[PDB]
């Protein structure tokens, strides 16, 4: 092994790296699918904001469907129309027949609630 | 006072769950956030959601579902979708790597890592339970998560809960349509390992769903959305008697006793009617007899088996909507006076019927039409023997000289398990034959 | 999550992987200066499968560039997207050894194997659950067939449970392509047999036939062929980067791909390749998509599929479509061309759908077919190797490097066993 | 009348007190400058703050806290912090040089010059009070000021106060993690010097709360501040009975007499429930049965030590919030009938309950969401035998060839008392294993 | 108020002290004249540790610079941050020393010992609560060895309880940079054994290696080489002047590292350690800091840490971070490195995390290792001392002013004795 040949090979490689090839990135950017939280400031610490960050976190946690008017991948199409068409008055016993419990039933439902836990 | 815990495993479990839970929420008035809004709440009652939801917080309903899969994407879409606020975040369980259509991967490796977590979550849900009638487990025989980790769930739930029943909704591989190649291996393995554990497994062919969607629904461009929407309507018609008052109410433990004649013969076939479209429903006169015979047609049967090639062991009819038991009984009498509809001679009475007053609600953006009555027949015919003889044959051609076997035997299964599964299915086919004679 | 590291090896590897990172960065919405500029939210879902996070919202590709002469990586880190990588991942050798497998394997290449494995460990322990390794090269020369095989062997003996795919540019049926290439290809596919859970064979002449029989390309150059390779080499792993109705990752494809371990040599292909003039006279549907999939002209390995039998085919679709139509077209092709599929494997098709298309191209599809017709390529390489090996030709370099004829003879033993295996599974019957 | 005297010794103890007095101030409505806010408590004030804060004629509230540390960094940070005018400026005792993880420096050389002033101020606070209940001594087992000075302080209070109760809050060394290297030395020394004067010492481990913050509170970067907030919630839950009213009110004087069976095993644990975050707390039933079940879980103790290889010798529950006592009885019945939770053969009576009406109070800038119920669970289980045994084994490995002993023999403690503490911990371990027969 | 007195001895001592005072004045916001040119008030709360208040706003450093020639005094006075020192503290001789231990310990410099001790007493008796003395000398030279060791002996005789640390520069493995360096290295470390309490053996060769391989730095110049050691200075003395979550002072480090009293030779380290180019391509977190912490290309001593065993490792962190991660990574490095650490001492890591990160950095780490690998330097200098003492090389120009051979005899005796305890406690079985 010949030392100066090793170092100036490394020198040629380096000057080829830090020639004009650094861009000095001009955008912080936000990826709204990772989250980190490490401040948890001291209560006595008196020594310790971004509307675009509020907008991007709102569009991250904005319940998608309200941010696009046309759908996406069909799992975001299967529930595109969650609003039930017609007013659908559910109190109408003539049309809708939901099972309504009774005060004679709710009490002993509560009675076997802790009875059934050790079946 | 009654409910049922739904465990949805695999991609074919979670997409059917996305269809099912939107159907239940839109049927019960639940908004996707989990809050019952105005014009939906009624005073001093309406406990129909108690069989699938739980009242929580200060007015929120959370479902009794466990969404499990070994891979991401298809579950974190649910975590970041329309129903991202409906589910408890500890009920949306994912793994790191995928079972890779490998039953060995699903059952003897990384599938047996989140098994403790899912059984802990199921134990917590059964602690929150106020009276359990069973587990609705949604999967495909398919490959990987729907076979290995689902069969592990069968084993753990059977050795833990015991007396509680487990209804499966299982997507069978089609006769002609296939999307994988190791599914003849996976289906036989999971059938062997869940034969002793499953209580009743309702069988579904995707190819038959595409046939009925193109024929009756007039959907020349169908997809998994329509398939799982129709399967959701089937399971809703199963569970409607737990939620709505009817002339004849039939629950899970009645359904199992009425259907299966033997503890190994527990694989029935479901069909739904009408699957008529919105444009073609204007010209029809939907009535009890003409939907009963429509269910008995050999084209709405949802596994590609003609019931002519066999005998009906038993039959359960579930009616929803404006249905009168006189027309029910007249339709059943007409079906019995038909000659080609052959029941077994050892089962003279062959119909268990139920009628519920609540009509099947339809989801906007779907393809099914709103109808005033519907039938959900879940017959137990012998025609499934032809299909499983066919897939035993498809297993035999691949297992003739050890195709796709090195993965299983290198990652943990032994060679003899394949032979044990094959002889178990042979014995079961002979059981079908000797019962059918 | 799932993550893959890409491992350019050689001149061919360092060009194809550079165009690959250009294409996948344009797909995910990354500028040459490493920042997001896209308009769709779903691009930043699975950045971590190919990129590592760097401070100030930066995504650096998990890529290792390996060469035994500095000039190739100097040309790579000169043009567009050459300054997106970690500069410490550029591992260079000031020796040469560009067209000698022996001197690239047991010589001055093997002093660089420690450095390239150190970079591999650094890129592989900085992730939560590593899935596999993708490595790109050609089956000819010293820096892409000796370095590649030694690196694959070392990574296989280090991390045996991860998936391993290599994309190798296999030789041409006609012409020469760097005369000692039969030697290099023979005792490179020798190490490709035991390792490399899946290998993608790409033929240069098949690529030229694709660019000029269908795509026109009146000035077809070199980067367009690299684009054609990179389109499918990105579309294989689109189920890891985008959600779909039916996803299928590398382990899924590997499990349902090879019936036997020594059968992992495939033919890639891209469906919606058409000329600019003929773009207007086209209707992008699943029928025409699978019509251009099942197509001997669009195979990037020449090795005509109708001169053998298909073992397993796979389709990875991308876009808005109906899988009734997808499964119906695969059913139709298997029902019609039944003699070209092995009959001891019923329904030998694996199809998956991801509903995120590329830029433009309303629908697209990627074909991966494992057939018995690669025995033509292996027989050709065996015949040329025996012709140049019988009269002791082009062997004094290897023997003075330090090898011996026993390795070459057992290399032909393994290759002839491979040919016999493809022939046996080609003519095998069900019962 | 029912009061406390809180002695905060060591950097860890001062950090606990920094969280604790913020929580106390927010509970009792005080401002950070010490003044009660204007236009509130117009009815004549309230006697709720009298437990912690003394009242002067200026309307300001002076806490009954003695901050002490030999290192003049953290106490000076308190003195220059936001809670500068709240504390008595002469209560903020601080040294000039720290013991620096040396028991000899904390107990003989450096600590003996400051224990004099600390006793003077403890006597001043005790004399300016009516009806003293006990001393809340917040320290840690890391050592130096935490071990040597706390041991010397407690030895000096033993001859002064005698019958008064001394509740200790110590941070136990983690089962795999130790920051200092002489932690076996200083833990064995402080255990030897606190086995005879302590009455009830709660160990609160660090990586246990790290795992709780990872799972329940759902934060991947928990600093010391979250740990101090959880310990502050624990001590607020245990001292809420002296300030508020409701059902059975449990006093500082006598949960020590209902938790300690023999006067060497005064070493219980602590567990808060629910420790769940906001989004996960929103989607669940916060009910008495499930919160007690979460209290009796192996993944929720504040010390990483499985409660399955040991038996619950005694246990005390504190239900802070609107808790009906019938659900409490049903819950404790369910845990008593469930298996895998074991009590010693001399334990048919093993629970003491105390239920309050006041709900837990959320601190702004924290992570725990406010919920209407909480249980602070104190178990004096014998499972800590394994932890005591591995600390004994670590001390044996250290002292087997005289490592890190030259400091102690140069400025204090000797090999003779090292052997004395060794045989004393041997006696403690053999009594601890003699109990479980 | 904890107090440290700073002393420089020789050319190396004055240069490294000048760089340390420059860096600490930049941290505390003190201009070269003396006025506080800073922003926050938190750096005035503990400014009395390394500064003494004067009339007006001036803050004079407590530095007791020593030399036997005025050349380095003139250089440090003309250089930047040179007028900040008190002009009554520059104590320099006239005769000459700087390569001879006899000339720096027994005559010539022996006259200056009284003056230096007078200045040391004046500076150390103006302190409220003295903690220790930091000598920044260099063993193996002249006054860095002779004057440094004699001053250490006098201060340890006068003040037996205060902590005492040296930052001596050990001889390089290759080159010599001084012919009588093997003589003076032993003759200095003999006095360094039973007098000092901490010795941070910094190496020129490892400094070259860490400036070249990690920092690139095509020209190494000279300012960066001492800037790294000054970063180690300010990293290890952070807790005495800045508040933090975990505070460990010099005495806590003393009771944490050295198990047995003559085992106090520590390996320094500093590890944000980013290169010129690969700094945007690198994400700085606790995993990356710990990866640089436990890396052989980062410990700035000559000895290879693979040889021997780790007795203990300190980890001084600066910045705002999470205790769970800075705790679990020091757990998992021990879990990964089984045989590297000693088994008879469990969990050989002392962490200490403090706020207020250094200037122009997010987070920072200061490695301090007490591995048994440092016995190699002791062994090698014992080898050269034997090799030249068997033929009395350079011995008469030691004996010219006294220096009977018994000093060499029971210098070499202890020289090999320390090798004996390092070997005996290196690989001893626990039980
Ligand atoms: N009807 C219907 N079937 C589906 C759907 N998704 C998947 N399948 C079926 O699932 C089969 C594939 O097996 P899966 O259960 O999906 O396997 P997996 O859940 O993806 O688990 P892995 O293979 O380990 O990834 C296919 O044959 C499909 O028929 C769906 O949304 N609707
Ligand atoms: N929960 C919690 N624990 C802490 C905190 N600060 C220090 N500790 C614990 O204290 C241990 C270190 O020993 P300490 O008790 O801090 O020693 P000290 O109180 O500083 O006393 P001296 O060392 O003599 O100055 C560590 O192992 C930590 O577990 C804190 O803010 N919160
Ligand atoms: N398709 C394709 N083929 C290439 C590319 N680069 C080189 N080749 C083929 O590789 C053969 C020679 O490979 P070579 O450069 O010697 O590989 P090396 O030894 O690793 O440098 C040539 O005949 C080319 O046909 C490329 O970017 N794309
Ligand atoms: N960092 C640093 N090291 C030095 C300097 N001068 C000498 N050394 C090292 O110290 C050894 C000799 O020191 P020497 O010049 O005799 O110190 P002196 O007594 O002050 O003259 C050599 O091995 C050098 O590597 C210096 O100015 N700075
Ligand atoms: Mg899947
Ligand atoms: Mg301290």
């Amino acid at each position: 092994p010949v030392n100066i040949v090793h170092q100036n090979a490394i020198l040629c490689e380096t000057i080829k790296k830090e020639n004009e090839c650094q861009r000095l990135y001009t955008n912080y950017s936000i990826n709204p699918f990772k989250k980190m939280y490490t401040l948890t400031g001291k209560p006595n610490s008196l020594h310790d904001e971004d509307d675009n960050f509020l907008r991007i976190i709102k569009r991250s946690t904005q319940e998608p469907g309200k941010k696009f008017e046309f759908p996406q991948t069909e799992a975001q199409e299967v529930g595109w129309y969650y609003k039930p068409l017609l007013p659908q008055d559910r109190g109408d016993k003539r049309i809708h027949y939901p099972r309504q419990n009774t005060e004679i039933t709710k009490y002993m439902d509560e009675a076997w609630k802790q009875k059934e836990q050790q079946e | 006072m009654r409910e049922c815990i739904s465990i949805h495993v695999g991609q074919a479990g979670v997409q059917i769950g996305n269809a099912c839970w939107e159907l239940y929420c839109l049927e019960h008035g639940i908004q996707p956030d989990g809050q019952m809004p105005s014009d939906k709440t009624i005073g001093g009652g309406d406990d129909s959601f108690n069989t699938f939801f739980s009242e929580t917080g200060a007015g929120k309903h959370v479902p009794r579902a466990v969404f499990v899969d070994l891979e991401p994407t298809v579950v974190d879409e649910v975590r970041t979708g329309t129903y991202r606020q409906l589910f408890h975040p500890e009920q949306l369980i994912t793994g790191k790597e995928d079972a890779a259509n490998n039953y060995a991967r699903g059952h003897y490796t990384i599938g047996k890592e989140i098994v403790d977590l899912v059984l802990d979550r199921i134990r917590k849900l059964a602690d929150q339970c106020t009276g359990l009638q069973g587990f609705l487990i949604f999967h495909s025989f398919g490959g990987g998560t729907g076979s290995g980790f689902a069969s592990l769930l069968m084993e753990r739930l059977s050795v833990d809960y015991g007396k509680k029943s487990k209804l499966e909704f299982a997507i069978y591989p089609a006769p002609q349509i296939s999307t994988a190649v190791v599914e003849p291996y996976n289906t036989i393995l999971t059938t062997h390992t869940t034969l002793e554990h499953s209580d009743c497994a309702f069988m579904v062919d995707n190819e038959a769903i595409y046939d009925i969607c193109r024929r009756n629904l007039d959907i020349e461009r169908p997809t998994y959305t329509n398939l799982n929407r129709l399967i959701a309507q089937i399971v809703s018609s199963i569970t409607a008697s737990l939620r709505f008052d009817g002339a004849l109410n039939v629950d899970l433990t009645e359904f199992q006793t009425n259907l299966v004649p033997y503890p190994r013969i527990h694989f029935p076939l479901a069909t739904y009617a009408p699957v008529i479209s919105a444009e073609k429903a204007y010209h029809e006169q939907l009535s009890v007899a003409e939907i009963t015979n429509a269910c008995f047609e050999p084209a709405n049967q949802m596994v590609k088996c003609d019931p002519r090639h066999g005998k009906y062991m038993a039959c359960c009819m579930l009616y929803r909507g404006d249905v009168v038991p006189k027309d029910v009984n007249a339709a059943i009498a007409t079906i019995k006076t038909k000659r080609t509809i052959q029941f077994v001679d050892w089962c003279p009475t062959g119909f268990k019927v139920g009628i519920n007053y609540q009509p099947p609600t339809v989801v906007p953006g779907g393809d099914l039409a709103k109808v005033q009555r519907a039938v959900c027949m879940l017959s137990n015919t012998t025609a499934i023997a032809e299909a499983w003889a066919r897939l035993d044959h498809k297993f035999d051609l691949m297992y003739a000289k050890r195709a796709f076997v090195h993965w299983y035997v290198g990652e943990g299964m032994e060679e003899g398990e394949f032979s044990e599964a094959r002889e178990d299915l042979a014995a079961l086919e002979k059981d079908y034959e000797e019962v059918g004679v | 999550m799932r993550e893959i590291v890409h491992m350019q090896a050689g001149q061919c590897g360092n060009q194809i992987g550079a165009k690959f990172w250009e294409v996948i960065s344009d797909e995910h919405g990354i500028d040459p200066t490493g920042t997001y500029h896209g308009d769709s939210d779903l691009q930043l879902e699975r950045i971590n499968v190919y990129y590592n996070e760097a401070t100030g919202g930066k995504y650096v590709p998990r890529a290792v560039l390996v060469d035994l002469e500095p000039g190739t990586m100097d040309s790579v880190r000169s043009g567009p997207f050459g300054q997106i990588f970690r500069p410490d991942n550029f591992v260079f050798g000031q020796s040469g050894a560009g067209n000698n497998w022996a001197k690239g394997h047991y010589t001055e290449g093997a002093e660089l194997v420690d450095s390239v494995l150190d970079v591999v460990r650094k890129e592989a322990e900085s992730c939560d659950c590593l899935q596999g390794f993708q490595l790109t090269h050609s089956l000819g020369g010293g820096t892409g067939s000796g370095m590649g095989t030694l690196l694959i062997s070392k990574i296989r003996e280090e991390y045996p449970d991860r998936i391993m795919n290599t994309f190798s540019v296999v030789p041409s049926p006609k012409v020469s392509d760097t005369v000692v290439e039969p030697y290099n290809a023979t005792l490179s596919v020798h190490q490709l047999v035991e390792n490399t859970d899946e290998t993608y064979c790409i033929d240069n002449e098949a690529l030229y036939d694709i660019c000029f029989r269908t795509l026109k390309l009146t000035t077809p150059t070199y980067g367009d062929l690299n684009h054609l390779v990179s389109a499918t080499m990105s579309g294989v792993t689109t189920c890891l980067r985008f959600p779909g109705q039916l996803n299928a990752d590398l382990r899924k494809l590997a499990v349902n791909m090879v019936p036997f371990p020594r059968l992992h040599f495939f033919m890639p292909g891209f469906a919606p390749l058409t000329s600019r003039g003929s773009q207007q006279y086209r209707a992008l549907t699943v029928p025409e998509l699978t019509q251009q999939m099942f197509d001997a002209k669009n195979m990037m390995a020449a090795c005509d599929p109708r001169h053998g039998r298909y073992l397993t085919v796979a389709a990875i679709f991308r876009g808005r479509m109906s899988m009734k139509e997808v499964d119906e077209q695969m059913l139709n092709v298997q029902n019609k061309n039944s003699s070209y599929f092995v009959e001891w494997i019923p329904n030998n098709v694996k199809t998956a759908v991801c509903d995120i298309p590329p830029r433009g191209l309303k629908m697209s599809a990627t074909f991966i077919g494992n057939s018995t017709a690669i025995q033509e390529l292996f027989k050709r390489i065996s015949e040329q190797f025996t012709a140049m090996f019988r009269r002791k030709a082009f062997l004094h370099w290897y023997t003075g490097e330090g090898m011996d004829e026993m390795e070459f003879t057992e290399a032909e033993s393994n290759m002839n066993d491979l040919v016999s295996e493809y022939q046996q599974y080609q003519d095998a019957t069900a019962e």
